[PDB]
């Protein structure tokens, strides 16, 4: 799940 | 009184008006940037999509959850995202719900007759079961403190396997449980059955959410979804 990991990592 | 733990949970709740207005602002630009040329079911997919974004941001900055590694955070959210959408929906009707209408995350009020004509047999059936939970939770005086507790009980689910730090999830599940048990005692001592009646809604919420997941995936396979958004991505995994 690329978008989920992004939402948890984005600054 | 209010257990300190429940106070810490409350301090992670976003300002509801801010997330509602933010989602409303988003959907207004979507249609505004559409032409006069070129559904309602689709308009809900995007509302539910943006609600997912806020749900992710809530958990991300929430106590305990923010101490999990990203791999663990994804496993928990992947398991419960639909439950939180339903629980969020249910609580909105308990608070703002009027008989015969649906309150959306943008604050809009929609009549049932309009929704029922378009949703279809399956979604209508799933929504009605949710309303039965609304009536029950309203008759129990479901309040905000109990709401955030259920949110964390759904989030820190013991059904999530292959966690690196399952002990944290287990502890949060237990301390939130004990705190809700103590909250309903002090603040609702006459309701000996309130605690139990709140926990019994979580499996019902789970069942509605899993069924909702399966149906929306069916509609995606069938080609009835705005594609590639976060909603679809959570259905994939
Ligand atoms: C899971 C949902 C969903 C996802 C994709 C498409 C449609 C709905 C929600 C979850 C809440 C969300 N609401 S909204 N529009 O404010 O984002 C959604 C709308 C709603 C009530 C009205 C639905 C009628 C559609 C024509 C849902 C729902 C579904 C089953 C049981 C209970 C509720």
């Amino acid at each position: 799940n690329a978008l989920l990991r992004y939402l948890l990592d984005k600054d | 009184s209010i257990p300190h733990l429940i106070l810490e949970l409350l301090k992670c709740e976003p300002d509801e008006p801010q997330v509602q207005a933010k989602i409303m602002a988003y959907l207004q630009q979507e249609q505004a940037n559409r032409s006069k040329h070129e559904s309602t079911f689709g308009l809900m997919c995007k509302m539910a999509d943006q609600t997912l974004f806020s749900i992710v941001e809530w958990a991300r900055s929430s106590i305990f959850f923010r101490e999990l590694k990203v791999d663990d955070q994804m496993k928990l959210l992947q398991n419960c995202w639909s439950e939180l959408l339903i629980l969020d929906h249910i609580y909105r009707q308990v608070v703002h719900g009027k008989e015969g209408s649906i309150f959306l995350v943008t604050g809009q009020q929609v009549d049932y007759s309009i929704i029922a004509s378009q949703a279809g047999a399956t979604l209508n059936n799933l929504m009605s079961h949710a309303q039965e939970l609304v009536a029950k939770l309203r008759s129990l005086q479901f309040d905000q403190r109990e709401f955030v507790c259920l949110k964390f009980l759904v989030l820190f689910s013991l059904d999530v396997k292959n966690l690196e730090n399952f002990q944290l999830v287990e502890g949060v599940q237990e301390q939130v449980n004990a705190a809700l048990l103590d909250y309903t005692m002090c603040n609702y001592p006459q309701q000996t059955e309130k605690f139990g009646q709140l926990l019994l809604r979580l499996p019902e919420i789970r069942a509605i959410s899993m069924q909702a997941e399966e149906y929306l995936y069916y509609k995606h396979l069938n080609g009835d979804v705005p594609y590639n958004n976060l909603l679809i991505e959570m259905l994939h995994a």
